[PDB]
């Protein structure tokens, strides 16, 4: 038939057991048997909402079995091409009709349990059938690209519409099936423009589909090794503009970026240069998401030495930007930056040089007006003090007098081939240790002055930090304990 | 619902945490020396019910409500009142199942009026409607008369008299609610009109631009189909810059969203008109409800005033010649002649008239608690004793708490509390 | 049968309105305003309306109406965003600085 005529007709629209049995009998010999039987199938599909659940179940099973048999035949064998095309078009329109009708009555429910389970089973069967259908390649069948694009949209659009309702997303099986079918659509059949636009529409209009988008992108990156779609999506996010009234859009974008950074740092890191340009926006949630994504990317990429070595310049630029972001109008962006720095410093194997910078920024931020920023800075200092690289010699002991005496001894030893630079490295290490100890002492004094705060969480974190600093022998720790003693 | 216990901490004279329990539901009285703190209990009761007029508690602000304005080691001022909901008739609309409802209000040096219901934080609106549902509307009172205001009851405007009459039958809680609803609908209608105007002025040019570009997209698709030689290629490549090959999906989504918005706006408008007729019909019913309430109040108030004073009568009239719902006045006759001016009446006579009116509203529909603050100041010993005896024996029913300095009132009181000033604090003791 | 279910639905909707848990997400699919249109819920066996229930239902209707207006506004914002296609955040540290005694008490 005609694509446009049937599409327009369906876009504007408001004893069956005997015919179903006749259709089953005719299609049992071969699915290709589909004169007047086509009208009977169309009428039966149009009567789907008014049929009984059992008759619907047999109809769906017959349709899925016939379609799977046709797909298996197309796998097996690969003037006869056009009738293959006609059969494929008829089955595609029939699948559109049945799946659009099944999408109805699902928004009404949970706006029961047995109906939901039956609908989920029918969805699983239809997803298996459509996966078998798309397993073949449609390139040779449709010589021209607009017809192929329309045929693929014929199948992709109904599932995109059915993904609107939340309960379908919660089940793992249907979500996984939709993810793999979208991945095969993007990779095996190209059309990286319609799918990305549909995902952007869903992410702008809905909040619960951000994790779905991130998981689909991760699945494409891992097995289908097609990072171009993620690059284009990130570019569109960077160039996207939001109105001053809506806030669900930026929140969904932020959630999608956070989940993507949690999932695949490496693929999304490539376009981070253009993503940084989005940080200038006045939106709060997007800035927080960018900071959180940067922190997670640099933390998870730390495990692979090759990733750090190959991407030194941009990771260094990102870390410098994160350090500079310690001051902002929004306290929440500063809190996100401190949390990202804590995630970076959770490991002490590498980036020892940046530890001093993080300590200096945390000590400076200790005087911030916001209470949450102060608590996060206290947490960062506690994490830094719990594990530090300064443990190879005389570990777990930070005494200013002893370290100063050791530095003086090293200076005297140098004053009195490998010796020269060996003593130079020892002296610079001891100077770094002295600077770190002085910074910790100043932070301890500031937190001791800060103990008297209205918020209880700040007081608790200050007490925890002071106890941790007392665990290591510190000359000024007793002053902190004395100040804490007045908390009664 | 009746008060069981009252907890006062750091409020005015009660610097420490004091608890008053064993509250007799029959009749309670409070006595003591001047300045002991008898009126401070009533001030605490007013505060825990959400007082709005701060000058009623003789304070310029919440800061004055602290023991010493937060300057003598007292920062948190908390008042806690516990109720009993044994009787389902007096139960609130939303707290029938939950027994022993307790309300706490805490004001600190920096914070202002934190409310707790049964240990759970609640907004001021929750307690406000909760107390209004049981006639305990402190903003428009019907159950308490403050100290020195017994003689000023007759001096309020006819609108205040109408409000007091509406209090008795539950007619109020609806007028102020009607005003709030009308303001909310005005604001929402303004917002909706702005939204409709912006939606039109934005989408309609964009919608017509997309419709115009639809034919160009169709032509591009036709040329692309016909391509599968260069002469078509120049036009195909020049029209490919801005063609949006996947425009159909976004167009369909935009159309669906526009249809949904139109349906939403139509439903909102229909609901608006429907609420209009519902409010109109509710007002129509309220007219006759208030008429019946006024008739009953006039009848029983006249009967009560005749009972207390043998040679006097009083009855209610509409304000001048307009309708009843536009104000009310009281007319009193002594003997066989009516008095033109209410001011010439004796202070004790005005106190008796006010007490008779309060008892009339009690008889029509009693409040759970009735507070009196030295209502016998202008009354002699005989009238005070008669009022006390009538409250104890004849009426019964609702719970009474009265602060009096005359032996004739609390001599027969079932429950007697005594307030003393020991060391910078007020203490309440039994008997 | 129907009367008991209607009473339970009205009571639970009134309770939800009182606790202010009605927002834009659950504004629709509730027939509380249609329940307000029919006064049989408010009128008792004596054929007299109750002002307490009337006020509660009016509060619920106002909350639902406000939530519906907010939902319309956010739908319009989403549609506008769909049809839509310096140095302010960075501030000096000096402006984000701050710049009770128990024994005394
Ligand atoms: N803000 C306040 N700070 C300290 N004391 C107060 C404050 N407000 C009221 N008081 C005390 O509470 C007492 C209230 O006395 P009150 O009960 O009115 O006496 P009476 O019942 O004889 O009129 C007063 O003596 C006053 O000293
Ligand atoms: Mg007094």
């Amino acid at each position: 038939f005609s694509l446009s005529e049937y599409l327009t007709k369906f876009q504007t629209t408001d004893d069956p057991s005997r015919e179903l049995n006749v259709i089953i009998d005719q299609l049992a010999v071969s699915p290709e048997q589909i004169p007047d039987s086509l009208e009977a199938l169309i009428d039966l599909c149009h009567d789907f909402p008014h049929l009984t659940p059992k008759l619907q179940t047999q109809l769906s099973y017959l349709i899925s079995s016939s379609l799977s048999n046709l797909s298996k035949d197309i796998k097996a064998n690969l003037g006869l091409i056009p009738q293959w095309k006609r059969h494929l078009e008829e089955y595609g329109y029939l699948i559109q009709v049945l799946l659009t009708f099944l999408q109805d009555e699902l928004h009404k429910v949970s706006s029961n349990v047995e109906l939901f389970k039956r609908d989920c089973n029918q969805m699983e069967n239809l997803l298996e059938s459509i996966t078998k259908l798309l397993e073949i390649n449609l390139s040779k069948i449709f010589q021209t690209t607009p017809e192929k694009d329309l045929f693929i949209g014929l199948f992709t659009r109904p599932l995109f519409v059915l993904l609107e309702i939340e309960p379908v997303t919660k089940v793992s099986s249907l979500k996984m099936f939709i993810q793999r079918i979208l991945a095969m659509c993007v990779k095996n059949h190209g059309q990286s423009s319609s799918i990305q636009s549909s995902l952007m529409t869903n992410l702008t209009y809905f909040l619960h589909l951000s994790v779905f988008n991130a998981e689909l992108l991760k699945l494409l990156n891992d097995e289908y090794n097609y990072p171009q779609l993620t690059e284009d999506i990130l570019k569109e996010i960077s160039t996207r503009v939001f109105n001053a009234k809506d806030t669900t859009g930026p929140k969904a974008i932020s959630n999608f970026l956070i989940k993507l950074s949690e999932l695949s740092p490496g693929i999304m890191l490539r376009q981070m240069n253009l993503v940084i340009t989005l940080l200038n926006n006045s939106s709060i949630t997007l800035r927080c998401s960018v900071v959180e994504a940067c922190g997670n990317i640099v933390a998870e990429l730390a495990q692979d030495p090759q990733t750090m070595e190959h991407y030194k310049q941009q990771i260094a630029v990102l870390i410098e930007l994160l350090e500079e972001r310690f001051q902002d109008s929004n306290p929440y962006v500063r809190t996100k930056a401190i949390q990202g720095c804590s995630k970076i410093c959770d490991l002490s194997s590498k980036f020892n040089k940046s530890k001093a910078k993080f300590t200096s920024l945390a000590v400076r931020s200790l005087q911030d007006r916001s209470s949450l920023v102060r608590r996060n800075s206290v947490k960062l200092l506690s994490k830094l003090l719990l594990k530090h690289p300064f443990k190879a010699i005389h570990g777990s002991q930070l005494r200013l007098s002893e370290w100063e005496e050791y530095l003086k001894g090293s200076e005297s030893q140098l004053n009195s081939t490998s010796v020269l630079m060996k003593l130079k490295l020892m002296i610079v290490y001891y100077k770094d240790a002295i600077s770190f100890i002085k910074e910790i002492h100043k932070s301890i004094e500031l937190i001791s002055n800060l103990l008297f705060s209205k918020n209880r969480n700040e007081v608790l974190e200050s007490m925890d930090f002071l106890v941790l600093a007392d665990a290591f022998d510190i000359e000024l720790s007793e002053f902190g304990i004395k100040k804490m003693l007045h908390l009664v | 619902m009746k008060v069981e216990e009252l907890i006062i901490d750091g409020f005015k004279s009660y610097a420490t945490r004091t608890v008053i329990t064993d509250w007799d539901p029959q009749f309670n009285a409070i006595t003591g020396l001047n300045g002991s703190g008898k009126s401070n209990i009533l001030d605490a009761i007013c505060f825990v019910l959400g007082i709005a007029s701060m000058s009623t508690v003789r304070a310029s602000s919440l800061q004055d409500l602290i023991y010493k304005r937060g300057q003598a080691g007292v920062t948190k001022a908390s008042v806690t009142i516990v109720f009993d909901n044994t009787d389902k008739s007096n139960s609130p609309i939303g707290f029938t199942n939950s027994p022993q409802i307790s309300v706490t209000r805490q004001v600190v040096l920096g914070g202002t009026s934190k409310y707790l219901i049964n240990g759970h934080r609640a907004p001021q609106q929750s307690v406000l409607q909760l107390f209004q549902s049981v006639q305990l509307n402190i903003n428009n009172p019907n159950f308490l008369i403050m100290q020195g205001k017994i003689t000023k009851v007759l001096n309020m405007k006819p609108s205040e008299i109408l409000s007091l009459i509406e209090e008795a039958a539950g007619t109020k809680m609806f007028e102020d609610r009607r005003e709030k609803a009308e303001r909310t609908m005005s604001k929402k209608e303004t917002k909706l009109q702005e939204n409709r105007t912006l939606l039109t002025e934005e989408i309609e040019p964009k919608l017509e631009k997309l419709r115009n570009e639809k034919r160009m997209f169709l032509e591009f698709q036709s040329t692309q189909t016909d391509l599968e030689s260069k002469q078509l290629n120049e036009k195909f490549q020049e029209l490919r810059k801005k063609v949006n090959p996947n425009i159909m999906n976004m167009i369909e989504n935009v159309e669906k969203k526009e249809a949904a918005l139109k349906t939403m706006i139509k439903t909102i408008e229909k609901d608006k008109m429907k609420i209009q007729e519902t409010i109109s019909k509710l007002n129509e019913y309220k007219r006759e409800t208030l008429v019946k309430t006024w008739e009953k109040v006039t009848l029983d108030f006249g009967n009560i005033f005749a009972d207390l004073l043998p040679n006097s009568f009083a009855k209610l009239v509409p304000c001048e010649g307009k309708d009843v719902t536009q104000g009310l006045e009281v007319k009193v006759k002594l003997g066989n002649i009516w008095k033109e001016s209410l001011i010439e009446l004796s202070g004790g006579q005005r106190s008796l008239i006010a007490l008779s009116l309060i008892m009339a509203l009690l008889q029509f529909r009693p409040a759970p608690m009735y507070i009196l603050d030295e209502v016998d100041a202008a009354l002699d010993l005989s009238h005070t004793q008669n009022i006390g005896h009538l409250i104890k024996t004849r009426f019964k029913g609702s719970q009474f708490i009265v602060v009096s300095l005359k032996e004739g009132m609390f001599a027969n009181a079932n429950r007697v509390f005594r307030t003393r000033f020991q060391d910078g604090t007020s203490v309440v003791s039994i008997m | 049968t129907n009367r008991s279910t209607m009473m339970a639905n009205f009571e639970e909707w009134i309770k939800m309105a009182t606790d202010n848990k009605i927002n834009s997400r659950n504004s629709w699919n509730f027939a509380l305003i249609d329940y307000f249109y029919d006064l049989d819920v408010l009128k008792d066996g004596e054929n007299n309306i109750n002002f307490q229930k009337a006020s509660a239902t009016l509060d619920g209707c106002i909350k639902i109406y406000s939530s519906r207006v907010d939902s319309v506004t956010t739908e319009t914002g989403k549609l506008l965003s769909g049809l839509a296609q310096l140095e302010t955040t960075l501030v000096e540290f000096e402006t984000i600085k701050m710049k009770i005694d128990p024994l005394f008490k």
